[PDB]
């Protein structure tokens, strides 16, 4: 069990170490949305014009 | 952009595959404890 507890701690080491971790999703989150906003904005803007 | 999300998906492939390879790794060290677990209940079946 100590070792079972030690392999859970180690894969939640690497997830928080993986590159492709929930801090680069937030990022890209926040960066994106703010792009898809601004460009909707834009695209409604032509689809006006 | 396109090689921008070729290289995401490489990135995010590239960690599924470290992860199965870890998960791997630690059944390995669980057998061998239940191996040495095994023995010693062989070893209480010889006690009694």
């Amino acid at each position: 069990l100590k070792t079972q507890q030690e392999q859970t701690q180690s894969q939640l080491a690497f997830l928080q170490r993986k590159f492709s971790n929930q801090a680069l999703y937030n990022w890209l989150r926040g960066r994106l949305a703010a792009i898809y906003f601004q460009f909707y904005d834009l695209a409604v803007a032509r689809c006006l014009m | 952009t396109q090689f921008g999300s070729t290289l995401q998906n490489i990135i995010e492939r590239q960690d599924a595959e470290a992860l199965n390879a870890l998960l791997q790794n630690q059944a390995a060290e669980l057998i061998l404890t239940n191996l040495s677990i095994q023995d010693k209940t062989i070893e209480e079946l010889d006690a009694e």
